[PDB]
Formats: structure tokens, sequence, C-alpha cells
């Protein structure tokens, strides 16, 4: 593997100061360098192993970078395209129109889930008291990181 | 690293301490400007000893630089109290009410090696009630900058 | 909840609470697993599916059984959303089981009242309910089904109301077995009928009427004690305003043979033995007959006393029926003296004329009595009885009968006698059930039995199976010009034949010219014919040219099967020809028709057969029933044991496929269920095949649903289209959804992930902004634990103050 900072940010996420993060931290730490990886292709390759990603990521940033790089590859899916039509299907009634509790339970409820803390954590004063919500603007305001 | 934070308040604050400690004028406290120090604030019972170890703490006369870089060197670490008051506002955010006991004892003990387990038990101690209550952290800055009664 | 109150005692019958529903259709469901089947012992009993045979299936049952079954006889289970449907109809899942188990969970529920498409299925309490509760009976009123839970005054009520609307005539038909409770209903419909829109600014005439035709066309039947031989129609004519004008009742079959022969353990009409019980001694003088029933042979061929019946009490309440229905003395006496002439006819006697082969009267002392009776002619009588006087080619040729030939001709009289009594007794009856006000409407509530299949079918069988055969088809017509007003009212796109024309084939060989009934009714002409002679000719006739017809599988006898709607039924031929002539000598019959006794005189003025009758008789009712808006009620019985709450399966299945619910089911389940709306089609589709993109968005809300069923492993069959909608059959649009799942989880996952990778990308912006401050925060504090401890420090401390 290569790049330099990645290497520093390992570290802010010790947690004990050892330069060692555990196996389940993995999953998380990929998500912000960089880009996206979904939660059953994390549990797929290395993940599915416990003691392989103990001794392959549960580790030092010898099995961290080659797991990130891993990830890397399949990330192509960053394609916006189908990503704002997917919702207007939920709620299309003119605009990109949504409401509220269909997109809060079926965030929570189905095939990944998502804690209920987490999705209103993404609702953060995107959705005023209208109950409609506007889906154009979340994919971008999702997308903005 | 002691002349390096250390702003001219800070310092003045300190040179009017040394003048009120400085009995004759001179220049230099000695065992005698401490003692009625002291005295003047009410401690008569003082013994040549804790006299003598206070002094000791320095190789020379105890001269405004003297005194300046013995008590800079003991607070090598040490912020004035509006500084301190900015870190804690930033973990505070949203604003006005102070944090949570958990949600600083793991941001100490995170990130980092170690603010260790014995230091932050002996934290929510000598930092209070306060720290139980909204982990007072406006009273935290002002016992730190302030003392420990106040 | 809110809203019943009306009820309110009765709404427990009727619907159950807010959260018993919710609490039901509401709960977990497994749809693949979950599971109807077959079963030995029980019918069909519910299960869950644990393995698959490839074309066998195990099932686990409920009560603890593993049986391994056919491929089909598994049957699916509606989802729970289904619990306990007012309208069966709208199941998802129209099966044979799923209609058994609903009626059955409504039931142990005590709900009574359940609707099965048209249907209103009845099942017998068997105890007492608020149902036919004075509260009701409002709440009912000017409600429309859908505005209220399944009950009996929803029909009764809706009738009127439509009566009114739309200015057509009703009619309400209400039918199953002995045990099934139709009396009851009717009479309720009845009531509410009066209630509801009543003028007497009746109600015993309308009740006297029944023991007066229970006296005729009623008796003990080796299942019942006071069997029904009767049916009825009652025409209550409403005004023009709304109110009450006019009724009209009609009896049939109270069953011809009755009146000539019995069986071993029943025994014949009431009447007689009421008459002959003694407590009116006049009548027996009157009459002149004895108190013995052994006097009279048409009578007494099989039992003569019930002890669950007061011969004595009947009587009275006979006549004062009567009276109350408002008959003439005299006519009360035409009954009377009637009655008995029938009895004496079953006493007279013949022989051969010596070297000849003719019939001679062997003596002139109960025709004389006969005679006497109708106010005929002891001679002139048997003259034409003997000597029947016929007119073949342009003229009247002289006919002579043997001793068998009279014997037949007189019961053959004997039986067309009593009928017509007995249908000019209705007409009375409904006469003064006749007003002078004037009639723009009328509501027909016909009570008839419903085709019963014996191991022993007789011709009275036959008579009523046939009835039903015809109300069916009536039915299944009905049925067939309301549907195809739905997909023309949509505009979905769906053609079909009549269903009604499917019974078309039976009714014929029945009905039609050279059918059973014709050569039957021939053959009572042929003064020396057998119902072996019959059955040949029947045979001849029908054998291997017609497939209805059959003859008999050896497993009583049988001469003949027909196959009727509802199944094979097996016919024994065997008393026919007699119980059929009571063929009419003409000769006699004028007799009648200049009788003193102008009652008698006036039963046979529109002239012969028993069943030349019925068949008149049952066209003018199907044809009265034709002018009418058809309304259905199908009553039910539970079990043959008496017990509320409690159903024997096999028993009630057999009851539905007779009743007409099965095969309404039937034709329910053939067309297009499910329609969707274009626009409603999109929306929740379009992400099927999407991209059936650039000619499916540029687009219309109809075309484009075309367009997108373009894609799909699915069948192009299954729907169909049209002006405002798709049309789809069952378990398509569930199929639809299912691709549309897992549509979701792509689309969905995909989104998920992002948020997910985007919530922490946050998280890192505020863990390294953090960065210093904690530092700060870190460092600070460890100062202060160190210097607190020092002198100079606390110095400073205590000092810090008197600063400036």
């Amino acid at each position: 593997d290569e790049i330099n900072d990645f290497k520093e940010a390992f570290l802010l996420f010790d947690r004990t100061g050892d330069a060692k993060i555990t196996l389940s931290q993995v999953g998380d730490i990929v998500r912000a360098l960089g880009q996206n990886p979904t939660n059953a292709e994390i549990n797929k390759i290395l993940g599915n192993p416990s003691k392989e990603e103990m001794n392959a990521k549960k580790i030092t940033f010898e099995e961290f970078l080659p797991m990130l790089q891993a990830a890397a590859n399949n990330k192509d899916q960053g394609t916006f395209e189908d990503f704002v039509e997917g919702l207007r299907v939920f709620d299309k009634e003119g605009n990109g129109t949504v409401m509220g509790a269909e997109l809060r339970h079926v965030l929570a409820t189905l095939g990944e889930k998502m804690t209920e803390e987490e999705v209103e954590e993404l609702m953060k004063g995107q959705e005023d008291s209208n109950g409609c919500i506007n889906y154009e603007a979340f994919v971008k305001h999702i997308m903005s990181v | 690293n002691v002349f390096s934070m250390f702003d001219q308040t800070q310092i003045q604050d300190f040179k009017e301490a040394f003048t009120v400690i400085d009995q004759n004028r001179d220049g230099i406290i000695d065992k005698d400007d401490l003692r009625e120090t002291f005295a003047a604030m009410g401690r008569l019972n003082v013994k040549n000893e804790e006299l003598d170890a206070m002094i000791k703490e320095a190789s020379g006369p105890i001269n405004f630089t003297v005194f300046l870089t013995m008590f800079g060197e003991k607070l090598k670490g040490a912020d004035p109290e509006d500084v301190i008051m900015g870190a804690f506002k930033v973990l505070d955010p949203d604003g006005k009410g102070s944090i949570k006991k958990s949600f600083l004892e793991e941001l100490l003990t995170t990130q980092c090696d170690r603010f260790t387990p014995e230091e932050i038990k002996n934290m929510w101690a000598a930092f209070p009630p306060d720290v139980a209550g909204n982990v007072d952290y406006k009273n935290i800055c002002y016992v730190i900058t302030h003392g420990e009664d106040k | 909840d809110a809203e019943m109150a009306a009820f309110g005692e009765a709404a427990p019958y009727l619907r159950k609470s807010e959260k018993e529903r919710i609490e039901a259709q509401n709960k977990p469901f497994d749809a693949k697993s979950s599971v109807f089947v077959v079963h030995p012992k029980e019918s069909f009993v519910k299960g869950t599916i644990q393995s698959k045979e490839g074309g066998k299936v195990t099932v686990k049952t409920e009560g603890g059984e593993t049986l391994t079954v056919k491929e089909d006889q598994v049957f699916s289970m509606n989802p729970p959303k289904y619990d306990k449907i007012e309208d069966m109809a709208m199941m998802t899942h129209l099966h044979e089981p799923a209609v058994l188990y609903n009626l059955k969970e409504r039931y142990a529920a005590w709900m009574i009242y359940t609707y099965s498409g048209l249907f209103c299925v009845t099942v017998n309490p068997y105890k007492w309910l608020p149902v036919y509760n004075p509260k009701v009976v409002l709440a009912y009123r000017g409600k429309k089904r859908q505005e209220a839970p399944p009950h009996i005054f929803s029909i009764s009520d809706n009738a009127y109301q439509f009566m009114l609307t739309d200015r057509e005539n009703q009619s309400i038909l209400i039918t199953g077995e002995s045990g099934a409770g139709k009396t009851v209903n009717t009479k309720r419909v009845i009531q509410y009928f009066a209630t509801i829109a009543a003028s007497g600014e009746l109600e015993d005439q309308i009740i006297s009427a029944n023991p007066l035709l229970e006296a005729f066309g009623n008796a003990k039947t080796v299942r019942n004690d006071n069997s029904s031989r009767f049916g009825k129609f009652i025409r209550i004519h409403f005004g023009a305003t709304g109110k009450l004008a006019s009724a009209d009742i009609e009896t049939y079959l109270l069953e011809k043979s009755r009146v000539t022969f019995q069986l071993p353990a029943e025994r014949s009409y009431h009447i007689f033995y009421q008459i002959m019980s003694n407590k009116k001694p006049e009548l027996i003088d009157m009459l002149l007959i004895t108190t013995n029933p052994y006097d009279y042979h048409y009578v007494s061929q099989g039992e003569i006393t019930v002890p669950s019946i007061d011969d004595q009490e009947e009587l009275m309440a006979t006549d004062s029926a009567i009276d109350i229905l408002g008959f003439s003395a005299d006519e009360k006496t035409a009954i009377y003296k009637l009655t008995g002439a029938v009895m004496h006819y079953g006493n007279l006697k013949f022989k051969q004329k010596q070297r000849e082969e003719q019939a001679e009267p062997d003596g002139t002392e109960v025709a004389d009595k006969a005679a006497y009776l109708m106010g005929l002619n002891s001679a002139e009588l048997l003259k034409a009885l003997c000597y029947p006087r016929v007119k073949v080619g342009n003229e009247f040729v002289t006919k002579g009968q043997t001793v068998s030939q009279v014997h037949n001709s007189v019961g053959a009289l004997a039986k067309a006698v009593y009928e017509k009594m007995f249908l000019w007794m209705v007409i009375r009856i409904n006469q003064q059930l006749d007003t002078k006000q004037p009639r723009q409407y009328f509501i027909g509530v016909l009570d008839i039995a419903g085709f019963e299949i014996f191991d022993f079918n007789s011709f009275e069988q036959l008579c009523i199976n046939f009835t039903n055969e015809k109300l069916q088809q009536f039915f299944n017509h009905h049925m067939f010009v309301l549907e195809q007003e739905e997909y023309k009212k949509e505009g979905i796109e769906w053609e079909f034949i009549d269903f009604g024309m499917d019974l078309a084939a039976c009714i014929e060989l029945i009905e039609k010219p050279m059918g059973i009934f014709s050569i039957l009714e021939e053959e009572c002409m042929f003064p020396k014919a057998t119902d072996t002679s019959f059955k040949n000719k029947l045979y001849d006739q029908h054998l291997g040219k017609s497939n209805n017809f059959q003859k008999p599988k050896p497993a009583a006898e049988a001469h003949f099967s027909l196959v009727h709607y509802a199944g094979t039924v097996d016919y024994n031929i065997s008393g026919w020809l007699e119980k059929n002539k009571d063929p009419l000598n003409e000769t006699v019959i004028g007799l009648y028709q200049k009788s003193s006794v102008k009652t008698l005189a006036l039963l046979f003025a529109t002239y012969q057969t028993v069943s030349a009758l019925f068949r008149e008789n049952l066209n003018k009712l199907m044809a009265n029933l034709r002018s009418t808006h058809p309304h259905f009620v199908r009553c039910i019985i539970p079990n043959e044991t008496k017990t509320p709450g409690a159903m024997e399966h096999e028993l009630v299945l057999h009851q539905l496929r007779c009743n007409g619910v099965l095969e309404g089911i039937r034709i329910c389940r053939k067309g297009f269920p499910s329609r969707v709306l274009y626009a409603d089609f999109k929306q929740r589709y379009r992400v099927l095949n999407a991209s059936a993109i650039p000619e499916g968005q540029f687009m219309d809300s109809k075309k484009a649903s075309e367009k997108l069923l373009g894609s799909i492993d699915v069948d192009h069959t299954q729907y169909r289209f049209g002006h405002t909608k798709v049309f789809f059959k069952a378990g398509l649009l569930g199929l639809l959804e299912e691709m549309r799942d897992d549509k979701l989880a792509e689309i969905i996952t995909r989104t998920q992930a992002r948020c997910r990778g985007f919530l922490m990308r946050v998280e890192y912006r505020r863990m390294v902004e953090r960065r210093e401050s904690i530092f700060c925060i870190q460092y600070n504090v460890r100062s202060f634990m160190n210097v607190k401890h020092w002198p100079w420090m606390k110095l400073f401390f205590k000092i810090k103050p008197l600063l400036k």
C-alpha cells in the first residue's frame, strides 16, 4: 500500500495510545478515509474471520492500509445518478417531495438498518415544520462531506 | 516554556504580588519579608524550617526575575482563565450549560496515550460536586486560576 | 366503536371491538409456510409446511399431526388482515377451505351473519341473540351494506331503498336445508317490512297463514315431525309513497305424492289426521268418513299417529285460521268437503268386465259419496272414469280403459285436485293480504328448499332440485350481468360468456319437450303403462344421446342419475307414474268444471298431470322473479347435533356447494380482481425497469404502464388493460411488489451506506477540531494538581486578591 496522512489519522482513533486499533473500529475508520463501504461488504472479507481480521486489522497500520485499499477498488459506486432518483420513487407528487415518517422508518427498519439516533442525526434541521422533505437537497447535503 | 504562554497581565499580577511580599521595598524578598507578610495575613505560628523551605527552592537572591522563573517553572502547562474556558466552550459547542461526566471521562482517556484513570478519579474528587452537577467548567476554571476554596 | 351505539348491546354479535380487530389483523404471519390442507378425518385443517417432496407436501397440524399430501391437497392461507371478513369475497384467497374457515371463526365468536359476495350467509345460533333487537331495526334503517356490518336487515333494507331509488321491484331468496331455519328469517324479514313502512293509521293473517298451509303442505317426515313439503312466495306490494298496500301468498309442494302415498315411517299431510281426530264430530258425518284411517288407504300407508302432535288442537288452529284468513264458510266448507272426497277416491274400486279387459265399477257406495261431496253425479262420474271420451282427430272418440288404468287415473285426479286447491287457498290468502289502494311495486320473499341430496331420491327430489337448478342459473346470470357492469364502469377489458349457460344443459333435459317430465307426463296417458315402461322410454331417448343423462353406478336402488350443478343425483323412479296421476282425464275434469260446488268448479277453469302444474307454477314464479331485482340469502346449519358455537365441517361444506356460495366464489375467481389505476401504477412500480426510459418518461399516464410491462419475466396474460386501468389476476400484484421489494434493498442499502459513511465523515471534522482544545484542557489541569500543593502558589493565592 501507499500515501502518508492516513497513518497520522490512525493514531487519532487509537483511544488507548497503543497504535493498535480494533477489528470493529475497522469498519468505521474506512468510512472517513475518502470513500463509502457497506456493512455486509466489510463483514464479507477479512471481517467474517474473527481471528484472522484480529490478526489482519485489529492491529497496527500494516493491515489497516491493505484492507482500506481493498475497499478503494469497489468505490466507483459513489456515482450519484441512481441516488436522487431512488429517493423520488418513495414520495413522487410534483417536486422532489418526501415525508419525514417514510424516510425515518425506511432507513431504520430496512436492509442494513440504522439506529433511530443516527437517522434523527441525518435529519439535522433539513425537515422543518412542513412534514415534507425536499429530496434533491438531501442527496447534496449527504454527499457534501 | 515559562516565558512563552505568560502574558503582560499575568506578569503584572506577579509583580504586584512580589511588591506586597517585598516588605522592605529593596527589590529582593527574604526571610524577614516572608515572616511579616504571613503575620499581616494573620499567620503568627511560622517556624524557620517552613520559611527556609520556601527560600531553598531558588539558587540565588529571590529578585523579580528569579521569582518569575521559579513560579513559571511550576506552571509550565498553565494558561490564563479565559483561554481554559475556550477549550470547554469548544466541548460545549451548542453553548451555555456545561458538560457531563462520561463524555469527558472518555475524551481525556481516549485519543492520545493517557490521561490516566488514577488522574481522572483525583479530578472528580478535586473538581467536585462541580464535575458531578454541571461538570461546572466555569467553576473548574475559577478554582485553577483563583485557588481551591473559592 | 364510536359508530356502534345504535346496536350497542347487539354490537358484539355484529362487530368486534376496534382492538379485537386490531389485535387480530396486526399479528405475525408467515405466508410461505402457513397453509390449509386436506384431511381424511376432518375435512380441511390448518397447518404449517415442513418440507417439500417435489410434488408432495409434509405438514404439521394444529393439534399436532404430520401428513404428506399432494401438491394440490395444499391450499394457501389468508394474511391475518382477513380474519373475520364481512365479505369473504374480498379475500385474496378464494378457496374451499378459506371459506369454511371464515364462517367458522366468526361463529365461534358468535357472528351469524357473514356475506359471501352477494349472499348473506346465516348460521343457526341455537341460542338467543339481541340481534333481532328493536334497536337494530332502526340502525339498519337507511344504511348501505358498507355502512354497517353483515346482517339480514341490511339486505332487507337495501331492498326497500333500492325499491324506491330505482323504481324496480325486488326479491329476496331465502334457501337452506330442513334445519337451517329459514321460516324464522323469512318471518323476521317480513316483520321488518311491516315495521319500517306501515300505513295502519294483517299481522295476524300474516301469521295465521302458516298454520293453514302447514295442515295441507306439511307432514311427518322420517326426519322432521312437521316437515315442509312447504314452500312459499309472498308479494309485499308497496304503495307509491312507499307505504304498505298489499300482500300475496303462494304455496308450493306440500309433494303431490303424499296425497296418495307414504313411506312406512311417514305420513301424509296433517289435515287428514287432523280431521279424523274428532274434535269437530260434524265434520266426520259431513264428509262421510270414519275416524279410523285404515279406511282410507291413501292416508294410512305409513303412520297415522305422532306423539309430539295433537291433531285435535291443530284442527282448530287450522279451522280458526281459515276464518281469520277471511274465507267464506262455504269455501271453508268446500275445503273440507273437498279434502274428504280425495280420501274417498282412494277407496274407489273397480273390476274387470267379463270376457272383456274393460274396467267396470265395483260398486256405487263410495262413488256416491265422492260424487255428492264434490257436487257431482255418481254415474256420469263413473262413466267418464271408465269410458273416457277423448277427442283424437277433429272429433271426440270414446276410449275404454283398463282396471289398472282407472286406479291410476283416479289417483291422478286426487292429486290434481288437492294441489290446485292448495294453490287456490294460497291465492285466496294473498287476496286478503287484497286492498283497493294502488300498488306500484312489490318485494318478493321466496322461501323454498335447497338442493338436498339423499341416498334416496324420488320424484319429489327432482321437482325441488329442478327448482333450485333454475334459481341458481338465475343468479349466475344476474352476476354475469352485474360483473360486466363494473368492467364497463371502470373500463377494464374483460370478455365473458353468461355464467348461466353452463346450466342450460341440465334444465333443457328436464323441462324441454322430449325431456324427463314430458316422457313422464305422456306415459301417464297410457292406461297400461308401467314405471318400467316409463323407464325404458326415458332411456331409449336420452341415453347415450345426452350427457347429463346417465345410468346409476350401483353402490337403495337407482334408475337414473342426472348431472346438476351441485352434483350427480341418483333418481329412483318408482311410484312416479301414480304419484303423477293423482295427464288428466279430461272427461272428468269436465264434470268438475260444471260442479254444484263453485269452488271445485273454479279450481279447474284454466284447463292433467301433477308435474304439469308444478312446471306452470314454477314458470309463473321464475317470471315474477325476473321482473325483480334479486336479493339473495343463504341459510346455514352448523351441526346436526344442535349446539351453538359449533360446526361440523363437511356438513357446512356440503351446503356451500349446493348453496351457490361456492359457485359464486368460482365465478369471482375467474375475473380480474385487483385493478390498478395507471398513475397509481406508475409511481409504485416505475423502479422495476425504470429505463423503459426515454419513451417511458416523455410520457403518458396510460401508455406508460403499458410500455412498462414490457419488461419482467411475468405472465403477459394475467393482466389486461383498458381506458382507466389495468386488470390483473391474483398473486400477481403480489409478484410485482416482491420484485419491487428487492429493488429497494438495492436503493436503500446503497442510500444507507453514504449516510453511514458521511455520518462518520463529520465525526472526524469534530474529533480533529477538538484536537487541541483537549490538550489545553489536558495539560491545564495537571498543572494545578501539582501546584495547588506549592507554598509559593498558595501564597500567591491568598495574596492574589489584595491586588488590583
